[PDB]
């Protein structure tokens, strides 16, 4: 019954370069020996430390409803940047839209005018419906969310419901063609005001094929099968976005803030707020979430097999310590929280060798566990 | 239990087609049992995707099949001022299919209407127009409830008050035991959703070919509401009919809404006038809560239950605390004037991603036993997420929560193996109903013989 430590490193202080080797949980690797009919335990000292880079994702919702917030992000790049340069050095910022399918009932394809600009008897001019629109990259330069930003306009759809889930998943799982970092923390801002659109909004519209994980933008930095897929579900949405290490920040009205801050229960790593109508409270919304999100040190265990189960204690900020806990709250930059886990396995499995992670929710850093039985 | 995995039969059609989507028993005058599959993506005659409805036979080994013959010609007329079109392209005809007694009844919900007057439009809105055939006597007939020439103008003064132009009617068709069509119209009055209820004698006996608007005598609509909380209900997505009020003169509409306060979800139960008797909100929010129905009697007793749907709905585990696996409600009916309240059975799928909840058909008394049995669709469920069907069985208490058959899905990945299922229908007459299964992916259907 040993659990050696195969490899720690020493937690960092302050990150001014190197961003490679922060290892912000030791220790790393660790060989468990678990005999038939036993258990053991082993003990973890997970520590977020400062300036650690992180890439954001702006997420919006771009219906005729949505115009007027439209007004307020020529300069969110800027004033973003100076707010997260207080707490991390390194920032990079996306950008991405919706509206919802571009298909009846949802377009107005008729007079055969309409078609190329559905706001056509109010005399506006705006533009044709799109499911999913990339169009920036998460790049460390600032300017290029001001630059982008200004240049796009607002579609224009009949039903109140957008299709925000299909560019959350475009989001998730094109990662290359995005740029998420592996080495960081990555926050995904959605924001809308008005509600949403599920499974089975397809047949509606005749489009019954649904969503998977697979990443379907071409090099026209399109959802090329907006019109083709349907609507992704709870777990296809993230059971994807905890797989790729993100964090998810809704930013809503208040008149549609209560089902989103009643839907942050089912899925983790989630700080539903509120978004004026004129999208000038969500660069607060934005700093403060992470806030949260940073102090609420969760442990979540990937590919753990069946044979074996994990007993968690916490000791968290002071030396009290609370048994049956394995999530600790209300901590701040830099500190350093234990925790306990005892592994008991059921007799001896016929494998001899499994590797599991133990992972802080939204870390690069996990512990890489590998349990072997004699 | 007794429905057969091994003896096959095939119904494909052309490829590419989404053939299998709506599928339906039909049984003539002397007993025969014919199979009324539609296929809303078949090519019309100008090269386009205008749908079709194939009258396939039952045959043992299956095959291809002869396909019904509508009129897909786009259709103009000018009376007075106005210009009447109808558009057929991209309509998708057979998308729902419905089938009673000697009538098929295979809607469009995609056949557009526009009408014109100089300038001034009534514009292109996906209306829905669905028609009608009696193959046995050659009489042909179509019905559209949602048809008006009110311009834009008028309904922009007048803010969306009976706006029937985003009908999709024909969406949700199920036909009464005494004779009316009912339609479901989820886009209806300002994209709340409706219901539309017309005889059928009076639809064959009221049309006239070549007029593009008129209206039947009896028809009757529901009610637009200002409520903010009915606010995009899709109200009309599944209707359903059975005893919900204790006298056998009326016969009651089940309607299910996936999205109603605050995007939570409802079925509703409503009379031949459409007035509120009963609501059930969702227990868990945006889980795929206000789609499926299936009235049928569970228990036994006698007493109409009800079923709710829901693949999305996610649940925990140990290893990661989601699991979308799904769940099928019950809402069993209490004695008395006493209303639908609590969920009486949960049933759980293990599948995660499962899809488990799209299409919820009633077996009949598959086993014989006494109880009416129900076949809960997967269409990306089992090990691999090819498709499953899973039937649970029903008793005094309501249904097991064991699957006590699970049919796996003989096409390859993709087929979305499970989506359409009908039962309650002897096709072999050997004793037992036998169920038919559309895969559109495919473009086939497995018809499975009951033993
Ligand atoms: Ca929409
Ligand atoms: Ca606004
Ligand atoms: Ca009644
Ligand atoms: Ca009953
Ligand atoms: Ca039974
Ligand atoms: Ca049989
Ligand atoms: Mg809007």
């Amino acid at each position: 019954s040993e659990a050696r430590v195969l490899e720690d490193r020493p937690l960092s202080d302050k990150g001014s370069g190197d961003s490679s080797q922060v290892t912000q949980v030791s220790p790393q690797r660790i060989a468990l020996r678990l005999r038939p009919d036993d258990s053991k335990n082993f003990s973890i000292q997970v520590r977020q430390v400062e300036d650690y880079p992180v890439d954001i994702y702006y997420l919006m919702d771009l219906s005729y409803s949505m115009k007027d917030d439209l007004w307020s992000i020529q300069n969110l790049g800027t004033k973003l940047a100076t707010q997260m340069r207080k707490l991390t050095s390194n920032l990079r910022i996306g950008f991405g839209a919706f509206v919802d399918k571009p298909v009846s009932p949802y377009m107005y394809i008729s007079p055969p005018e309409a078609l190329e600009n559905p706001c056509y008897d109010m005399k506006t001019t705006c533009l044709p419906m799109f499911g999913y629109k990339h169009v920036l990259t998460l790049t460390d330069q600032v300017t290029r969310f001001n630059e982008e930003v200004k240049k796009q306009s607002v579609s224009r759809n009949r039903d109140a419901p957008e299709g925000g889930f299909d560019a959350i998943m475009q989001a998730t799982v094109c990662d290359e063609k995005i740029g998420w970092r592996n080495d960081a923390s990555h926050l995904l801002v959605f924001t809308t005001d008005a509600k949403t659109h599920i499974a089975l909004d397809g047949r509606l519209a005749g489009i019954v094929q649904p969503n998977d994980g697979q990443c379907h933008v071409g090099s026209d930095n399109h959802y090329s099968a907006s019109t083709t897929m349907d609507y992704p579900s709870l777990g296809l949405m993230t059971e994807k976005l905890s797989q790729k290490n993100i964090n998810l920040i809704f930013a809503v009205t208040e008149n549609v803030v209560n089902l989103y801050q009643n839907y942050s229960e089912l899925i983790p790593g989630t700080t539903v707020g509120v978004l004026s109508m004129d999208s000038s409270n969500v660069l607060q919304l934005i700093v403060d979430a992470y806030g949260k999100i940073r102090s609420k040190v969760e442990l979540e265990v990937r590919d753990l097999p069946e044979e074996l189960s994990l007993s968690f204690n916490a000791t968290c900020l002071n030396n009290e310590v609370i048994p049956g806990l394995k999530s600790c709250m209300g901590l701040k930059i830099g500190d350093t929280v234990s925790f306990s886990i005892e592994a008991k396995v059921r007799g001896c499995p016929q494998e001899k060798e499994k590797s599991f992670t133990i992972k802080p929710v939204g870390f690069k850093d996990s512990l890489i566990v590998q349990v072997t039985f004699d | 239990l007794n429905l057969d995995p091994v003896q096959l039969t095939f119904y494909a059609g052309p490829n590419g087609s989404q053939f299998g989507f709506s599928l339906d028993f039909h049984k003539d005058s002397h007993g025969r049992v014919a199979i009324v599959v539609g296929a809303p993506r078949t090519l019309g005659p100008s090269q386009e995707e205008t749908g079709g409805v194939f009258l396939c036979p039952w045959r043992a080994e299956g095959g291809q099949c002869p396909s019904l013959l509508f009129d897909l010609r786009d259709e103009t007329r000018n009376v007075g001022s106005q210009t009447l079109q109808t558009f057929k392209a991209r309509q998708g005809l057979g998308a729902s299919v419905v089938s009673w007694s000697d009538v098929i009844v295979a809607c469009a919900p995609w056949q557009h209407w526009n009408v014109l007057e100089k300038t001034e439009e009534a514009e292109k809105t996906p209306v829905g127009s669905c028609f009608l055939a009696q193959p046995e006597s050659g009489r042909r007939a179509e019905y559209s409830p949602c048809r008006g020439n009110t311009l834009s103008r008028i309904y922009v003064e007048n803010d969306f008050s009976w706006d029937k132009r985003y009908c999709e009617a024909g969406f949700s068709s199920v036909v009464t035991q005494a004779g009316e069509l009912v339609l479901g119209a989820p886009g209806g009055y300002y994209f709340l959703g409706l219901l539309a209820q017309a005889p059928v004698a009076d639809i064959f006996s009221s049309y006239r070919p070549g007029i593009l608007l008129w209206h039947v005598s009896s028809q009757s609509l529901s009610f637009d509401s200002s409520n903010p909380e009915y606010f995009d209900g899709y109200w009309g997505y599944s209707v359903a009919v059975g005893e919900f009020d204790g006298d056998l003169n009326t016969t009651e509409y089940v309607v299910g809404a996936p999205t109603w306060s605050w995007t939570l979800g409802a079925v509703e139960i409503l009379d031949s006038y459409y007035q509120r008797l009963h609501r059930l909100r969702g227990e868990q929010m945006a889980s795929y809560f206000g789609h499926s129905v299936a009235v049928t009697d569970v228990n036994g007793d006698g007493r109409h239950d009800l079923l709710v749907g829901a693949p999305l709905y996610m649940e925990s585990r140990a290893d990661r605390k989601l699991a979308e696996v799904g769940r099928v409600y019950l809402f069993l009916q209490p004695r008395g004037p006493h209303a639908l309240g609590a969920p009486s059975l949960l049933l759980t799928g293990t599948q995660l991603y499962g899809r488990f909840g799209s299409a919820i058909a009633p077996l009949g008394d598959l086993d014989r036993d006494g109880y009416n049995d129900i076949a809960v669709a997967a269409p990306y469920g089992g090990p691999s997420g090819r498709g499953q069907v899973l039937v649970f069985l029903g008793q005094s208490e309501g249904l097991r929560s064991r699957p006590s058959q699970v049919l796996d899905s003989p096409f390859p990945t993709g087929s979305a193996f499970g989506f359409s299922l009908r039962g309650a229908v002897d096709i072999d007459d050997n004793g037992y109903p036998d169920l038919i299964v559309g895969a559109y992916g495919a473009n086939q259907v497995a018809v499975y013989r009951a033993q």
